[PDB]
């Protein structure tokens, strides 16, 4: 009801103030509703644009509210604020403040506790929160601030080192690329089921354009096109070896005659071992995001190699068939060729 | 006694305090402060300059103080005028940074005091952008100041008496 | 999608020296 | 200022549409060309340039459907072309067109003061 | 106020968009069809007449490909002709249609109080 005096009198006269509300009306929503601040009252205040009174709960003497009580769902209210932004301009003008806030002053109590690395339930720091949920101003935020003050750089994320007249430099810390432990922003934004339109933009400014710009310069564009021209000879070898296939029916039956029966057969088991490969990498994919259309692309390497494989079977059953299947998986693979362009 | 870090600490906080007995120290050993040890080394950097990167509010008084000694060894011309020799800020100036930094007033004591005002910027930072950057405004502490939109500075140093900045050098 | 073909190119490439 | 107009808009599809496209258009023509032959054993429908050639006339329109009553093992040669031909002139060019409908959008008009140059 | 709209469409499309296009039209088949003449000799397919008829079969897309065996030097013409289909079905007329729906989009509407004229 947003009364900082009945909340004055309660809390001088011993309201309790770590007490949860957690019906399913504070969790997500039935439609029951409704809504989700995260339970906890402090996290209900600041979550409620009540600077005030999240300063009186946390200054007051009767009881000063927890900073780091994690809900039931291990949101902090940290984690409350991030799930309460909404990208309209004015909404991360407040919660970008309001959260601004909470930390500058937890600096200000308890500097010992490093309040933005305290996880959820599910293990996700209230940046991998954001940026999980295409929160972007949040995310724009985070990454990009820096207080100036007094013990203002323990809060801060990113320092500006000099000005010339046109221009800016900065250090940025960063966390995120090299959270590689456990949920970085770049892993999480980059999973990426990209389900909330809000995901795709948001790789774009604040550290990270700059950033994976910068990799793709120095190592990974480098390893990209080798990992793409063995590819190339993969598609060709295989072509060369389903395009030079025998008639005589019941293949092979074994094969010795000279040279290019030497050349071939190498062609023929080069392919199915690509075949393999792929068939591995995506169980293996399917396995790291055991369980998810989004990767179409993914897929379709997948459908390939399963053709490369129930032909392969069909050689030995000594099925004539072999072929059909393998003749997809030939014009799959050429179109595969399609994906390895993202983006020039 | 003094030596480099003793000023560029002593500037670095507007201390003119850490810089009084400093008139009669260089008066002694004959040391003086345009020379290769009182300039960081590499920075082409000198207490003048790094009053110029430690400008606080655009002001401070150890440059009243300072070159105030650097006239008394007459270190004064060339320790007004060492610019960055590194590659990335090169032959930037004191002049280059008052007017980096907006500023009617350094600008016209050390143009008073004699600081060149055709000292050549010319790292890869003021050519064009490597990605270094950057940027190009051209180099010669006018093309810096017209092109830094400030009418009255080149008025300034066009009009002025000690050198006027002549206006047609490439 | 350059980001996705290099998020996981360094994950299957055993997480090596590169700016970290 | 009536027909310099028409003049550029064929040499910029030459120059944007055809590069950006041909590209993505010799992969699914060579690739099923590649499938063709090693499919069917026979007709100038083996030769690889005779049928990347019989493969590109359904992609114009030029299509001779079902042509040939040879082949082993069934079914699947009528699945594989009837797959390039959903899939390359019903769903490849409606793109290509609808980039060059994309440019003849723009290039009609903001283009004009280029004749003036 | 409805059929009104039908009969102002084809008159526009017919006096501006035929006028700007019949001339870039007649200069690529004139110009294929001498040429597949002089290379060609015979068929009712060296008449200048029955070919310029021919090819424009393509472009109205009842073409035929590879009608004929007559010629020697092999290639020179299919790779001449497809250089005309690809260049002319594929990539003129998109752009004439897509002038003309780029019309039906505007003489659609601000049209209308012409037909109180």
């Amino acid at each position: 009801r947003r009364n900082m005096t009945l909340v004055t009198l309660l809390v001088e006269n011993g309201a309790d103030v770590q007490a949860a509300a957690n019906g399913d009306f504070f969790k997500k929503t039935k439609g029951r509703p409704g809504f989700y601040f995260g339970e906890l009252p402090l996290s209900l205040a600041a979550c409620t644009n009540q600077l005030a009174i999240v300063k009186f709960l946390l200054q007051n003497s009767w009881q000063p509210a927890d900073i780091s009580a994690r809900d039931s769902v291990g949101n902090t209210v940290l984690h409350a604020l991030v799930e309460v932004a909404d990208n309209t301009v004015d909404n991360t003008k407040f919660v970008t403040s309001m959260y601004n806030e909470i930390l500058i002053l937890g600096a200000k109590l308890h500097p010992t506790l490093k309040l933005e690395e305290i996880t959820n339930r599910k293990g996700l720091t209230p940046l991998a929160l954001a940026a999980s949920s295409g929160k972007i101003g949040v995310l724009a935020y985070i990454l990009q601030r820096e207080i100036h003050e007094p013990e203002c750089r323990h809060l801060s994320r990113k320092f500006t080192e000099w000005a010339y007249g046109p221009v800016h430099s900065s250090l940025y810390d960063l966390s995120c690329i090299d959270t590689c432990e456990k949920n970085s922003v770049l892993e999480v934004i980059a999973y990426s089921s990209s389900e909330t339109p809000n995901r795709h933009d948001m790789l774009l400014v604040e550290p990270l354009n700059r950033l994976l710009q910068d990799k793709w310069d120095r190592f990974v564009k480098r390893i990209f096109y080798f990992n793409f021209f063995v590819y190339c000879l993969y598609m060709i070898i295989f072509t060369a070896a389903a395009y030079y296939r025998p008639v005589e029916g019941l293949p092979p039956y074994k094969l010795k005659n000279t040279v290019g029966d030497y050349f071939r057969v190498t062609g023929e088991i080069l392919s199915v071992s690509g075949g393999v490969y792929f068939f591995f990498r995506g169980i293996q994919y399917f396995l790291q995001r055991r369980p998810s259309v989004d990767s179409y692309s993914e897929i379709l390497f997948f459908v390939q190699s399963l053709f490369m494989l129930v032909s392969v079977v069909l050689y030995f059953s000594q099925r004539k068939e072999y072929v059909a299947s393998m003749v997809f998986s030939l014009a799959m693979g050429w179109t595969n060729m399609l994906y390895y362009t993202r983006g020039f | 006694l003094y030596d480099r870090r003793s000023i560029f600490d002593a500037v670095a906080q507007s201390n003119c305090q850490e810089l009084e007995s400093l008139l009669p120290f260089l008066q002694r050993s004959k040391k003086r402060l345009t020379d290769s040890e009182f300039k960081d080394p590499e920075t082409g950097k000198t207490c003048l300059l790094k009053a110029m990167l430690n400008l606080h509010n655009g002001q401070n008084d150890t440059i009243a103080l300072l070159l105030d000694v650097a006239r008394k060894t007459d270190s004064l011309k060339q320790f007004v005028n060492a610019s960055y020799t590194d590659s990335y800020y090169k032959g930037q100036t004191a002049l280059h940074i008052a007017i980096e930094r907006r500023n009617m007033t350094l600008v016209t004591l050390l143009v008073e005091n004699g600081a060149d005002v055709q000292a050549a910027a010319n790292g890869d930072f003021f050519k064009k952008t490597k990605g270094r950057p950057g940027f190009y405004f051209g180099e010669l502490p006018l093309s810096l100041a017209a092109c830094t939109n400030q009418l009255a500075i080149v008025k300034f140093l066009l009009q002025n008496s000690w050198q006027p900045a002549d206006i047609s050098a490439r | 999608q350059r980001a996705i073909t290099i998020l996981d190119t360094e994950k299957s490439f055993l997480k090596c020296m590169r700016k970290a | 200022q009536q027909m310099g107009i028409y003049a550029v808009m064929i040499e910029k599809m030459i120059l944007r549409d055809l590069c950006r496209f041909m590209f993505v258009y010799l992969v699914f023509l060579f690739g099923f060309s590649t499938a063709v032959v090693t499919l069917i054993e026979d007709g100038k429908y083996n030769s690889l340039y005779s049928t990347c050639l019989e493969l590109f006339k359904f992609t114009i329109g030029m299509g001779d459907l079902e042509f040939t009553e040879n082949y082993d093992f069934k079914a699947v040669f009528i699945i594989l072309l009837l797959a390039y031909v959903i899939l390359t002139y019903i769903l490849l060019l409606n793109m290509l067109i609808a980039l060059m409908g994309e440019t003849v959008n723009k290039i009609a008009q903001e283009s004009k003061n280029i004749w003036k140059l």
